[PDB]
């Protein structure tokens, strides 16, 4: 309801590997830049040229926005700095550029960089700094602390049913608003992320190929019933024609 | 024979009425289901 | 795992008292790829992937696949025989109407 | 008797038409399923 998440909110995108977490974050940043705003995207596991190439196949143009001075793409391994200096660099850079959208991809990369309570302290400080300035934070997390401090939560699924893997996503949490409660199936393509029409059937909860199979089965059943009604109509009408012939005689 | 054919006519009528009612009820049920799964409520 | 551009997962699972090999591409960044859990075989010719599985149920491998193919063929033969008998019955009625007309 | 045999002819017609339609729809459905499971999209 209302057209999306609230502005200065904290949004967590969660899922397994290959789910589409990076693609969604890049879509967020690319839209932010397309409206003329500024975005910062902190990647801890992929390089800048590689990320640009990877996003190019999904129809995004992250290079246009880098060359236009509206998107700063920063890439550094979790082992390059200490947990203190990671925070220091992030805060300094955020200060200078004055972004509108900041993405951290992934938040789960720092698990082995220290103790749980140290990495939690760092991440909490990052989140508080972003929220006190009205900057929208998009955090990507791998599924398998600070979840509680998130205003929205998008869970992306890629599961095996019927010898195929189908993508899905739902909104676990969106505070302050009304939102759909459907586990919707989507596809990736050269046109970005497209969500398929909702599933309508008495059974429901079918995805991918099974959906088409059930559509075909329903069509077949409808044809069967139509033929049954047709034969019944024809039989009663033949009885009527009979009654005619006898009356004439 | 006339009475028989009148009975047949009534049967034809009842069958057509039942089919029309079934079509109607399926459309109503489909609309209900597509409502309980749609994003209209958020436009 | 996180630092990998591609990921090929190879499976060897037990279904129906036999172990069948399979493989799928968990991850392939920067490209479009199939989302099918395909079954393959090893031989003197290397790794060969079998044709994809097409059926309303789907997700059958190895011997169960052949069993279902046979079952589908049997059902098709049954339906064909049913249609044949119906055709023959209506045509015998027609021949009857003939014989009576001739008389 | 003639009217009866004409009715039978019409029945034969309708049955053959239905069988042809069923063959057609199965081929269409098989093509759809083999599409949603094929590697063509990557050639
Ligand atoms: N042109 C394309 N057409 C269809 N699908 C694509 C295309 N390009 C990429 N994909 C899919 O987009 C997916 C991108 O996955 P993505 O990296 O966004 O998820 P992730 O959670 O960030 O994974 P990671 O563990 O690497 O961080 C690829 O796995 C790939 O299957
Ligand atoms: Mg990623």
């Amino acid at each position: 309801a209302g057209g999306g998440f609230f502005r200065g909110s904290s949004i967590l995108v969660s899922g397994v590997a290959g789910a589409g977490k990076s693609s969604l974050a890049a879509h967020f940043a690319a839209a932010a830049c397309a409206r003329g705003e500024r975005a910062m995207y902190f990647s801890f596991e992929e390089a800048a040229d590689q990320a640009v190439r990877n996003m190019r196949s999904l129809g995004l143009d992250l290079g246009r926005w880098r060359d236009a001075g509206l998107l700063r793409f920063m890439a550094t391994r979790p082992t390059f700095y200490s947990l203190e200096m990671h925070l220091a660099v992030i805060l300094r850079e955020v200060m200078r550029f004055e972004p509108s959208v900041v993405v951290l991809d992934p938040i789960s990369a720092f698990t082995e960089s220290g103790d749980r309570l140290e990495v939690q302290s760092m991440l909490l400080r990052i989140v508080d700094f972003l929220k006190n300035r009205g900057i929208t934070g998009i955090f990507t997390h791998l599924a398998h602390g600070l979840e509680e401090l998130m205003d929205g939560w998008v869970l992306m699924l890629n599961r095996e049913v019927n010898g195929e893997f189908n993508r899905e996503l739902y909104l676990l949490k969106a505070r302050g608003m009304a939102h759909s409660n459907q586990v919707r199936e989507f596809l990736m393509s050269d046109r970005g992320i497209s969500l398929l029409p909702p599933h309508l059937g008495e059974g429901g909860a079918l995805t991918g190929t099974a959906r088409k199979a059930e559509e075909a089965r329903l069509r077949r059943a409808e044809i069967e019933r139509q033929t049954e009604l047709g034969r019944l109509q024809q039989q009663i009408e033949q009885r009527r024609r009979r009654a005619r012939a006898q009356i004439e005689a | 024979l006339e009475a028989e054919l009148q009975a047949e006519e009534i049967a034809l009528k009842a069958l057509v009425e039942s089919e029309s009612a079934h079509e109607r009820q399926r459309l109503a049920d489909a609309d209900t289901l597509a409502r309980s799964r749609g994003n209209e409520r958020f436009a």
